[PDB]
């Protein structure tokens, strides 16, 4: 039973910043790291970033470094995605994944690839 | 930054194999993952570390990472199957996605696109404005890449394009707008619209005379 | 020079004393100092060592950029005297991004992978010269203690796994002599921390999956049949796991509380009690603890603990611990190490990753308390 | 202790297995270490050992500027246990632009050419005292093997060359006590790779003005005859050369293809079957492969290889290679060494010329793949 569930859609005006959530659930919260692909209208996927909601370190695509902010809350079991400095080409849908991989940028001592097994 | 090449589009028969390659530098040392993505939904894991499927996902899906292509095979496709197919791989802990694939099954023979070129309507230019609209229509399967041309070159800005929709006809149609400044529509002596569909390209060109 | 038999009872314990500190990180901010991590201390019948996993650079080097990466060709195994930290004049004795080392009494082991991910080789050393070698066996990954190996009789047990596959093998002067599978009910194992338990071996790992309880492992020499179980103790020795009112443990079984990570200890047998270390935080690698838990061996409802020493304060940073065995006059006594992990990606005031360590040994006598963390001031170095 | 007679039979081989790497160049961006080129690796009964021909200078530093070089009155022999990289302590034990190195089983003779281009001097070291001496004899670059010699009963061969005349000397206890002239059909010696072959020599060696087939030198240590051809195999060793496809060999004459360059390779018979390693870019000296080529000691058409293993990545830079051989239990062991150069001429980052090695010995087991290239980013290194 496990799901994401995110936020509701938002408008947004450049130069400004969004914020989305993702709430997890049917697993441990602090087992699995957390990422977010986005996806412009009528194009393909895009790889933004992970958090690892055990300690919080995140590791973002150099693309999007110094632009985006993911955070987590363990008590609530959601993470958050904040972007900022919003440009006409950030109107994409936004998805919230869970990623299965162990990354040495979030605190893992031996780098294990596996992929994002939930949407 | 690595890049990993998948062919914008791929067509099979009901019953028959779709073979989908995805293709990287040394591809094969690498893991790989495809994602399947209906109309509509989010994206499905259906294959990771090169050749595992996740449970629920039928033993139809298999893949394959060998030398520097990854490919993933579904035999005996059906209806159903219809998706983009996205590879995925890692460089350096940073997640890269394929382009994607569009997998059709095929309910009709091809057929090829027809185009026509709109220049500027006059309204326009006399509004110190200027689009050029190439309408596409009457193709399957729905996928063509348009690419634009200033007399020889080819033009990069200012080029917008919708994707593939169906008509009433079951057949598939596009449209692509290049704006620019009135003055660059009297610079050049023409502009083309090169619509390539299943390998082969048609264009067609208009002037400002 | 005879084989080690390691045929004498355990050492009296009453608690560890400081042994060994190299202040690696402090000194490489004046001085060409290795870039390590996945340290470990064994010891020949004469003296003892320190080994580590380089990263194929010094500290201050631009090289040591982005050395949170776990696996590359320029990893090698370093060797030094206990003490000697890692200067340039190290001995780097094979090349490898996961290891073991033990001596036998006549001479050196070494256990060392490298290679692809998917197609990674074990090379066998013995007395400095390549004896046998095995590929993955799951393609996936394979990599093994990261400490010490236990040799009885001239045959070394080094346990290694693959993929999520989890194999013992057995080394006589370098060569494999038997492969046996795990067997048990441990149902992840890795990075064990082995020790010898005449007349067999008994290694106490880590399960990355699905426990914060240690998994163990008992290999027996003689037959090679394997007996895997956990950690009873109601005290839980991996991190991150929960706190001591509301932890659980079984005897069997993973708990399932707080998997998917996990962490490099130890703990050893003491009768019906268990001596073991642990991060003093929860969830981070902050701090180390040692402590005996009575009937901590034996019972899973077990949280009575005594002889609690602090070996980092839990203000500073650990990390990897495991256990080397040393023969004395009547006993063998039981030591351990301490990894202390600075730089990224906990620490951004650097670019690099390396550790230093710091040593304790059991001792018979008595002992006070203190801290002896790393020490290296990150904001100043640059 | 006794003289070394290598009467024991070759070990079987499935392979190679990773031995070593000393990662050089990585650590000289933080750190004192020699510039050197030209090394090899040589073994005594109890330990390895790596060693180079210095430039009189480290990397950081003034001196390392125009270090392509390759004839200078500052060029030293440095000798190191095998993983200790050349960091200042380093031992210099003789003056040399060329040189060679062995051990008798009871010492170690090295022979150190240094001088004058018209008048070079060859210098016999033997348990670290001078024995003897000889001068140029066709007065045009006196050069040797650049890798191990090999010793019989107390009596060491090395193959030494002058001019475009080349000549075995056979050497007891550093003393020359007899010299045989190049007998055969192989038209152009140089820098040969040697290995026990009891109750001989065998020696494959580099053509540098008609072949891209590889000289064979067999030595015999008893009346000091010596016949020479090349090696058979359809897929030559050399580099530059043709591709698979259209290459050529022959076994008694060079092949024609792609004459006036090469360089410093190996390869050991294996019954009728030959292994041998060669970079993988035909033309430059761009990766590193091993194989086995069926019936390739003895069939000039044979174009059928097994057991293809990548020590270096096509795109990475490797440079001279050679064979040691090791004294087992039971039978004689056969290993390699890659000599990775970095810097100029072929790479404008930096001043310096350079290398680091990596090391590579045969196994009767399984292994996998990878790749072990240098890894220095001369783009950072200012
Ligand atoms: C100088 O250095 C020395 C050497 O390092 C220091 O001595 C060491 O001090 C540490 C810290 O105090 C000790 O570890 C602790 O051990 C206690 C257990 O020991 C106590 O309880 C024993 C059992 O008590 C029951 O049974 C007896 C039967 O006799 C009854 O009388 C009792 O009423 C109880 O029913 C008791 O036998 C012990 O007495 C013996 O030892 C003491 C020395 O401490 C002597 O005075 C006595 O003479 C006698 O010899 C002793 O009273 C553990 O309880 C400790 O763990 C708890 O506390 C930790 C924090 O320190 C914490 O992290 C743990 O999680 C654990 O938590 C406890 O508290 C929680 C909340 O507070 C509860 O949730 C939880 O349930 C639990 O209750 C710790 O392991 C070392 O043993 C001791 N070493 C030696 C060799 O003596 C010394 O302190 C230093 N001095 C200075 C000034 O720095
Ligand atoms: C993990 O690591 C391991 C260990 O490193 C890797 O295994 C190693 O893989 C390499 C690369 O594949 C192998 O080297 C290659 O060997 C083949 C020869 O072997 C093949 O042919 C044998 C002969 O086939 C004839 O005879 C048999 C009779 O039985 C018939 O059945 C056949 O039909 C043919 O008539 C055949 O016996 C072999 O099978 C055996 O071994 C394989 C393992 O590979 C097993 O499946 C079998 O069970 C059996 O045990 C095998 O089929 C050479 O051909 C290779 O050289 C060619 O390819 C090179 C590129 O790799 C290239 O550089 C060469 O120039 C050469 O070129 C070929 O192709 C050119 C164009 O493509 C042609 O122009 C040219 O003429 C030639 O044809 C190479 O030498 C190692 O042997 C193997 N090592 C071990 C110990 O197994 C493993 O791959 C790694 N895995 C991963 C995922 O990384
Ligand atoms: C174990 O170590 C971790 C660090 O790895 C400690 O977690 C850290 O705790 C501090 C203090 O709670 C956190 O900062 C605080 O956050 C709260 C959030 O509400 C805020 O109100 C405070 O003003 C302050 O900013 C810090 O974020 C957190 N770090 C991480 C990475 O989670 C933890 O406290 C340690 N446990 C014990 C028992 O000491
Ligand atoms: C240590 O390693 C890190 C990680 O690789 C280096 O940070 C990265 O440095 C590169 C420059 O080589 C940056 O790429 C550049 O990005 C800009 C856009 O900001 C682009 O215009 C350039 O063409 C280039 O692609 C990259 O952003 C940067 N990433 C981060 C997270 O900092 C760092 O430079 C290294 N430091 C040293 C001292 O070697
Ligand atoms: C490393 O060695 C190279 C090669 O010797 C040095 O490059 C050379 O440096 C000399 C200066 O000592 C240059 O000579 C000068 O040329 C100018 C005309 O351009 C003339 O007016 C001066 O009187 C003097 O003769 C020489 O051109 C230059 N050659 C090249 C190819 O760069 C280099 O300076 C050395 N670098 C270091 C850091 O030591
Ligand atoms: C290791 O080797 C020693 C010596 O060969 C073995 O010692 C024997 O031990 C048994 C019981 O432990 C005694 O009954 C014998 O008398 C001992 N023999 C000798 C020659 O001392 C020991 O058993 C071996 N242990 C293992 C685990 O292999
Ligand atoms: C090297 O020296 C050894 C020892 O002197 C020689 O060993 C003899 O080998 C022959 C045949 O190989 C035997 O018939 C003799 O019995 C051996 N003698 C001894 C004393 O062991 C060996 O022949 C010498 N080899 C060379 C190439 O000089
Ligand atoms: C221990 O953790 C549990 C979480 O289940 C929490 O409810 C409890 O308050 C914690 N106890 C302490 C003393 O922190
Ligand atoms: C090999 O080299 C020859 C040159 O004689 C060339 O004609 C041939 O095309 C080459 N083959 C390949 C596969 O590159
Ligand atoms: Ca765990
Ligand atoms: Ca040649």
């Amino acid at each position: 039973q496990v799901q994401l569930v995110q936020s509701g859609a938002e408008v947004s005006k450049p130069g400004a910043s969004v914020k989305v959530s993702c709430k997890a659930s049917g697993y441990s919260f602090t087992s699995q790291s957390l990422g977010w692909v986005r996806q412009a209208p009528g194009q393909g996927l895009e790889w933004m970033g992970i958090i690892n909601p055990s300690g919080g370190i995140t590791n973002y695509a150099h693309k999007f470094q110094g632009r985006v902010t993911m955070t987590r809350d363990t008590s609530t079991s959601t993470v958050y995605m904040e972007l900022s400095s919003l440009r006409s080409e950030d109107t994409a849908l936004y998805y919230c994944v869970r990623d299965l991989s162990h990354y040495n940028e979030v605190g893992h001592d031996r780098a294990y690839y596996y992929g994002m097994d939930i949407w | 930054s690595y890049e990993l090449i998948q062919p914008p589009s791929v067509s099979v028969s009901p019953g028959q194999t779709a073979s989908i390659t995805c293709s990287g530098d040394k591809l094969g040392k690498k893991y790989t993952c495809w994602y399947q993505q209906k109309p509509g939904q989010s994206p499905v894991l259906v294959i990771y570390q090169d050749n595992k499927r996740p449970s629920g996902i039928p033993e139809r899906f298999s893949g394959s990472n060998s030398g520097n292509t990854a490919t993933l095979t579904i035999s005996g496709t059906q209806a159903m199957d219809e998706a983009d197919y996205y590879c995925q791989a890692w460089d350096s802990s940073a997640v890269v996605f394929g382009g994607g694939t569009k997998l059709t099954v095929l309910g009709q023979p091809k057929a090829a696109p027809s185009v026509t070129l709109f220049p500027p309507s006059s309204e326009e230019l006399q509004a110190n404005k200027a689009t050029l609209v190439c309408l596409i229509s009457d193709f399957y399967p729905g996928a063509v890449t348009v690419a634009w041309k200033a007399d020889s070159s080819p033009v990069k800005a200012g080029v917008e394009t919708t994707t593939p929709s169906k008509q009433s006809n079951n057949k598939y149609a596009a449209s692509s707008y290049l704006s620019l400044t009135p003055e660059q529509w009297k610079s050049h002596r023409s502009y083309s619209c090169q619509v390539t569909h299943e390998g082969s390209t048609v264009e067609k060109t208009v002037a400002p005379t | 020079a005879e084989y080690r038999n390691w045929s004498k009872p355990q050492c009296g314990i009453t608690g560890f004393a400081p042994f060994s500190k190299d202040n690696s990180i402090r000194l490489s901010a004046g001085g060409d100092i290795w870039v390590t991590r996945e340290p470990y201390v064994s010891c020949d019948p004469d003296k003892c060592y320190q080994f580590a996993l380089g990263q194929g650079t010094t500290l201050n080097n631009v090289h040591s950029n982005n050395t949170v990466r776990d696996r590359t060709p320029y990893r090698t195994l370093l060797m030094n005297e206990l003490g000697v930290p890692f200067h340039l004049g190290t001995k780097q004795v094979c090349i490898a991004w996961s290891s073991s080392s033990c001596h036998d009494g006549k001479a050196w082991l070494h256990v060392c992978i490298t290679g692809d991910d998917k197609n990674a080789t074990a090379s066998f050393i013995y007395n400095g010269r390549l004896i046998d070698s095995v590929v993955s066996w799951s393609k996936d990954i394979l990599r093994t203690q990261e400490s010490e190996c236990v040799c009885i009789n001239g045959t070394c047990t080094v346990v290694m796994t693959d993929g999520n596959d989890t194999k013992i093998l057995f080394i006589e002067e370098g060569k494999i002599v038997h492969t046996s599978k795990l067997s048990g009910s441990a149902q992840h194992v890795e990075e064990c921390s082995c020790y010898p338990r005449y007349p067999g071996v008994r290694c106490v790992c880590r399960d990355n999956w699905k426990g914060s309880n240690r998994p163990i492992v008992d290999i027996n020499i003689k037959d090679h049949s394997i007996v895997s179980s956990y950690v009873c103790s109601g005290l839980v020795g991996d991190t991150p796991r929960k706190n001591d009112s509301s932890s659980s443990s079984h005897c069997l079984n993973p708990n399932n509380e707080e998997g998917g990570h996990g962490v490099k200890g130890w703990a050893f047998d003491d009768g019906n009690d268990v001596w073991m270390g642990r991060t003093i935080n929860e969830t981070s690698r902050l701090g180390y603890e040692t402590f005996k838990v009575v009937e901590g061996w034996s019972n899973p409802k077990s949280k009575l603990q005594i002889n609690r020493q602090v070996i980092v304060d839990r203000g500073d940073r650990s990390g990897y611990s495991g256990i080397f065995s040393v023969e004395g006059k009547s006993c063998i006594n039981r030591c351990f190490y301490v990894e202390l992990i600075r730089g990224r990606k906990e620490e951004t005031e650097v670019l690099w990753t390396s550790n230093s360590i710091v040593v304790f040994c059991g001792t018979s006598g008595t002992y006070g308390t203190g801290s002896w963390p790393d020490g290296a001031d990150l904001n100043l170095m640059h």
